[PDB]
């Protein structure tokens, strides 16, 4: 609806965290998304401002929201390494084993850049451990593929 | 202002990382053994393109750093990619200004702007070239390519791909040595001797039409034309231009050094006006630019395509031509150009104003006609459009200078523009002067799949790129001349990722594989407009001294600020500030 | 004479239109931002030759503007054909006439016109190319290439293309990068450092032959030799001289652009002096044109004209100066196959030396009565134009096609202007062409479909018919140190007749041998041999006079008045003397 | 002094000959047409380099000079190995001589010379080229590039050679042009526009390392780490340098002709400041070569002396000064492999640092003292030439005139010198400047036996070459620099002539074969630098006049010794003598 749902979207993606204070108080819409299905809460997880995270699920932002191609404001954070947000998107209640459009989970992206705290975050909360892909692969196939042998050990 | 010199290359489908990484390092990193360079600069972006340009000390013959730098360049060419190679490389003076712009529109309704660019690169542009006292002219536009839009959904149900359709093009649209009966050395008495006429370059979308791509089980033959549409079109799509609304081409005319600019203009004016009598119907020529000019900036969002920002330049156009009729002679609009950067989000409008003369009054000047323009374009939404006409600023350039990487380098920028801002009181209005990382689509080919599918990895980077970047395929011949061929998707199948998956790639064995079976992707973030500075990763901050400060001490303020940035980030004045 | 900056290039066997559309268009659409820049032509020749000439004013200086066009050929370089760029293209600023020839020949008899022109061109021509002033250099004949000659029955009774041929020459001759045995990084205590050399280049015939083509199912060879005659022969069999009726072949030394003729010709003759020594027993130079003392003859035949038959007119120039003027001429060095309108088959030089100053005394033993003569008595040679003469007037006209008429409709248009010029004696006198007339040429059509039912590729079928009538250069040898190209051609009985094109087969992909004659159609047709552009256009040369005591301008615009009245699209301009 | 012009390129696992008739033969052929050249000269190596050194007239303009040679070898560029035109040619005019040597160590001894080198390539060595007056840069060390190193037991095992390595690399390190969705000219109504990103190059061993060279009949998958070891590594391993006995890297920088020595050091030494504070820590420069106060040492041991055995005689002469002499010498900077000659594992050079003129009282502690006692000093070292310098008797040059051959041009030389050495009342020292042949492993392929058993002679050459003398793939960006990519043997594979026969290639039928099935061997001589001079093989020959003879008198014996020689053997006097 909103000419205040883009400048929010600009807001979250540039971590002005006043301004997303400000814009939320004048009732822009906190479940706005742009032209590829993300929403301020996926802008704030993927470029890992924290504390606009934590303001848009207190407003009411939607913590399973999906882009265009399937994937979550979890997947983004836990791709990106941002180990904080991870829990605070679980904490809210965040679908641990959502799958996108490839079959990818949080797990899956994790374990593919090698963030083993992310791993086990995740594996606290229930993930799939033997959740597979479109092609069939594991986060320990991934693990077997990229070397990384302190990852193979946790799973 | 010192002499420069820039080097233009361009990677058709390229995007910015691609080209940076393929095209410009390799091309910076040879730019050694010439004299006299102050500093270099160079962007890479998003429609393929880079410019590198070196700026060289005054005084230095500027003819001397044109050929040094050429010929630096044409050494390292084999380092290029092939299809950067076959789209030349030019190197340029580039500090010289136009003498004129000539606008070639259509005022009948019958021409293109590719209609139009092709009838001056055929028949006005090299007579304006030979014209005297002209030094370089350049083409707003390209002649004709043939152009092979082709169909997904065709391809696969004949069991074909991009691969056999460029493979048929070099084999049906040819032209090759056959040699001679009866030629030297002879059997001693011959009498006959003629050359062997073989193949020869198709003329015409009939015969590109006719090629054979293959004869089926059953005897029926595929034709190039059953699986696409074809036409004469541009070498690029990327610009749109209107003059007064209507399509239209140009030319970009410099000067040739030591010659006269009022002899050289009237001698311009004298070859258009001898052409006229030649021109098809509803062409004419005007003259927009020629030594009360100003321009009008246009940027829309992230991803915002070229339609949309049509729609905001023609609300730009019908302003000036209602509001501003008696001020303004004409909108020239150019579509996907912006000085800041290329793309499908920016455009500029050049206005061109009546004469000083039939404009009485302070409220009839270019200053009172630029206010109430930004103030009437200030309600737009969805764009920031802002009139302005052509030294309190500064031109500062901040350098990863330990491999930092763009993600950090950016993060960088962004902790010095913070702090900029926090002394509103010494500087103002400091910005990027560059783009932001924009959404792009991610593709991962999955080498496992493709291998137990037996798809080569050739033929799908080929599949992918053909169809959805285009390719140059070769050469033929239009009425006589020689331009290009180019193989591309029509627009309806490469526009959105559920397209991806109408793509199928042949393998091995014979089976058609569609792209999804072998990939996946994301949206992920990254950059449309890459820098560099000096031969290193940079990003351009541009800047003003507050009201009653010297630009002095606002620089010195910025270099305050800079020497608490993350490690490994260093800083440079570039520009009026060196 | 206004300085020139020619581009050269060479298409082995193209035919014009091939060269002018794969390589004189695209480096010509790069010629524009060039200063000082008056105008520029080009000749598209069926020897696959293209010459490109940018003429600049007055006062320009000629290394600015060579490097100017050179920099613009630069984009044209990756877009030109692989066999194109691998001859090397070439950019010269010099003088369009020669300030010298230097003659060779061998007074023992011992070496051939084909020997002595390879030793010319892998001792001589290099040292020469290299002094200072030389703008360019013309060998009358050619180096010593690898020649295989191809024979179509034995490649076909072998289950063997030309493609195989090409192949196994480039696989077998061979120069390999081999690395070396303890090269760095080392295992830390190797003592053992050696190169590690493989193929390299081979050197003879011999070599040559013995290259194996395939072993046989019952274990039998087929060599090279079994397939082809091996012989050292010229790169092309073009161009051919005598002095004084001997065999020889020569430099003709032009002057680059600006330099000094005094000291240029005399560093010439100390890089002479050093060669002299080393010469084989019979070889010894002769002087047989220093720039008077000296003049030429032009001998112009119609294209279609055989080597015979131009040598045929050679021989009557070269018998009238030896007969009736023995007593006025020193000496002739006359080529065959090259001359004022360059590279060609139907074309010859003969350049005359005179006896001393002192030894032809009265006004008739002196070059304007000797030419004078000469060009009278050569007059009456049929089907030729022949003249003598030492080194204003004219006007240099050119028609050009401005709509994309093409060549036919541009010829018609000129036979037009011709005839219409004809009709105005008072006014122009000798309006004719500077060009050449059609000739007949072999169209032969591929037939896709065919080619694609029987699975022969269509690269198969190019290399092969190319290769065979045309020659292909393939790679590199090394002759008596030297590197030399390799060339693969039919020998010539197997490329003389139309019928031969059905004895040649190409391999399909199911290893059966289809000839020829199974994808293709051929008819007579008729084409250009020699096409020309003027700015960029295609267009056509007309030369001619204004008529006694008529200015040039009165003559000229009569022309303008003429062109006026030709088809659409058709324009002229004015080039050369008639520019200013 | 006539200024000289010099081409250099390179051939990665050539030989002298293979350079020589691929490259240099073919260069010098093509170098008509240039103004004013006096002469020219080349020397091939079997390090796969040549230098072509062209000497223009006195007072020739060096611009002009340089720009006619690169525009020659332009045109020549496409008849070269596709090998040596991605290497990079290039075209310098400077003084033959340093002026001045950057050195670089790292003080907390945290960086290995191999690290330090690579620093310097990647972050030093552009800026520092592209400064006004320098005119080439040498650096003492390689950039690190990505390295496969290869094992042929792994290799044969999976049925693999370096054939499919190279191609997987090509594959799957690519960087791929994608096009964009909604990209021009897009259809009616389209909102978004984005890059389409697909395969990047790749950025560390551990990406390479997960190349995917096949799958197995069961679906296990061979991994490029599974066949070879992955590492950053020297492009070469040819040059390793040491600054008062600890690693070092730095610059060798030679002055352009005609430009101003102490504005270019200065200019060097602006640019040095802007990246010290950059440096990782521990890095320092070091300055232990300005051009009294400096002098050299050459180094120039047999062909055939191994890296080691250079080293060891470099360290005597470093012990020296830093023993002997160290109240006169402050730095001692030495350079294995590289010398007054140029590149070679037999050649070193030293530059050695004097301490303050001030602290150096007396006659006995001046430079030409003190390089007189170390070339005193050095004479008694074993098989090597060793002496101390600053920066004339006669040059002569044998050619071959008749197609004679390196053989018997050397037998000729050898006889002229034999000549020489009976007159020492007239001539002293007369020696070759160049090389003696050396032992050679002379490899026959036998092409009956590879057509019979299957097996391709490119997939055989290729197999050789790559293993034993390292093959560049293409290019990787190492933290956001582009860089090559080598495949090679580990070094263990690639030692000895039985190391040969573990290397299989795989047949047509997918049989894998040992080179001992289709190859042979034998030592030969053969030369390690073969020279020319004005386009005809030559040889060099320096030497003096006898005490209390003239310059003239000796050369005019050298003449006469020189027209007694076999047929076909010329000569010429060149560089002092000319
Ligand atoms: C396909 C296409 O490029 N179409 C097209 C683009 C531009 C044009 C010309 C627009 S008018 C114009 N264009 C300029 N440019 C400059 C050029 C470097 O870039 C192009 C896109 C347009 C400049 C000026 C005018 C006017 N009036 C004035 C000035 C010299 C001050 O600034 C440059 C015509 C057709």
């Amino acid at each position: 609806g909103s000419d205040l749902g883009k400048k929010l979207l600009e807001a979250a993606r540039a971590g002005r965290d006043d301004e997303v204070r400000i814009l939320m108080a004048n009732g822009a819409d906190v479940n706005a998304a742009d032209v590829v299905g993300w929403t301020p809460l996926h802008l704030a997880a993927y470029w890992g401002h924290l504390e606009i995270v934590e303001v848009l699920l207190k407003n009411g932002a939607d913590v399973n929201a999906y882009d265009t191609l399937g994937s979550t404001p979890l997947h983004l954070a836990a791709h990106f390494g941002h180990l904080e947000i991870v829990e605070v998107l679980l904490k809210n209640g965040a679908d641990v084993n959502a799958k996108d459009d490839n079959g990818i989970t949080p797990l899956h992206l994790a374990a593919n850049r090698g963030h083993l705290e992310i791993v086990e975050v995740l594996l606290k909360y229930g993930a799939d451990v033997n959740a597979q892909d479109k092609f069939g692969k594991t986060a320990f196939d991934i693990s077997i593929n990229n070397g990384n042998e302190d990852l193979a050990e946790i799973l | 202002a010192p002499p420069a010199v820039t080097i233009s290359a361009s990677y058709p489908g390229a995007d910015a990382k691609t080209v940076q990484d393929t095209v410009t390092q390799v091309i910076e990193q040879n730019m050694n053994g010439i004299d006299n360079l102050m500093y270099m600069s160079s962007n890479s972006d998003s429609t393929g393109t880079v410019q590198i340009t070196l700026t060289f000390e005054s005084g230095t013959d500027a003819d001397i750093a044109q050929v040094q730098v050429q010929n630096k360049l044409q050494l390292a060419m084999p380092l290029l990619p092939q299809e950067v190679q076959q789209q030349g490389v030019s190197v340029e003076k580039s500090s010289s200004s136009f003498l004129m712009v000539v606008g070639v529109i259509n005022t009948d309704g019958t021409m293109t702007q590719e209609d139009i660019s092709d009838y001056v690169a055929a028949n006005m542009k090299d007579a304006i070239s030979r014209t005297s006292g002209v030094g370089d002219v350049q083409l707003f536009g390209s002649q004709y390519a043939m152009r092979i839009w082709m169909n997904p959904n065709e391809l696969n149900k004949f069991q074909l791909t991009p691969v056999d359709v460029i493979t048929a093009i070099k084999a049906q649209n040819a032209q090759v040595a056959a040699g001679q009966l009866g030629g030297t050395p002879p059997v001693k008495g011959q009498q006959l001797n003629a050359s062997i006429i073989a193949q020869t370059r198709l003329t015409s979308t009939e015969e590109f039409g006719k090629i054979l791509l293959k004869v089926n089980q059953d005897g029926s033959r595929v034709l190039l034309r059953d699986v696409a549409k074809i036409e004469l079109g541009g070498e690029n799509y990327d610009i749109i231009a209107e003059f007064n609304g209507q399509p239209a081409s140009g030319l970009g005319i410099k000067l040739a050094t030591g010659a006269n600019a009022l002899d050289t203009a009237a001698a311009i004016r004298a070859e258009l006006a001898k052409m006229e009598p030649f021109f098809p119907s509803g062409l004419k020529i005007v003259y927009p630019y020629d030594t009360g000019v100003f321009m009008t900036m246009v940027q829309l969002p992230a991803g915002a395509t070229q339609e949309r920002t049509q729609k905001v330049l023609n609300e730009v156009t019908h302003y000036y031509l209602t509001k501003e009729k008696n001020n303004v002679e004409s909108v020239f609009a150019v579509n996907g150009f912006g000085f800041a950067g290329r793309g499908q989000n920016t455009g500029i409008a050049f206005v061109s104003l009546k004469d000083w003369a039939d404009r009485p009054g302070e409220e009839n000047k270019v200053e009172a006609i630029t206010m109430r323009a930004t103030r009437a374009f200030s309600q737009i939404k969805d764009a920031m459009v802002f009139a302005f006409n052509l030294a309190t600023g500064f031109d500062f350039e901040l350098i990863d200078q330990a491999g930092l990487g763009h993600e950090k380098l950016t993060q960088a920028r962004n902790q010095l523009l913070a702090e900029a801002a926090k002394h509103p009181d010494m500087l103002t209005s400091v910005r990027p002067n560059g783009l932001e990382d924009t959404p792009q689509f991610k593709i991962d080919i999955d080498q496992e799949k493709a291998q137990a599918l037996g798809v080569s990895i050739n033929d799908i980077n080929t599949t992918l790129g053909a169809a959805w970047g285009g390719s140059y395929v070769n050469d033929f011949i239009d009425r006589g001349r020689v331009k290009k061929v180019y193989v591309m998707s029509e627009a309806k199948y490469r526009m959105l990722p559920d397209d991806i998956g109408d793509w199928y790639v042949r393998a091995a064995d014979g089976q058609m594989v569609p792209f999804s079976a072998f990939s996946s992707s994301r949206w992920e973030y990254g950059s449309p407009r890459l820098e560099r500075y000096n031969g290193l990763p940079s990003m351009e901050i541009l800047g003003q001294a507050a009201p009653g400060k010297s630009t002095g001490e606002a620089m010195e303020l910025m270099e305050q600020l800079a020497s608490k940035l993350p490690t490994g980030v260093g800083y440079d004045w570039t520009g009026m500030s060196y």
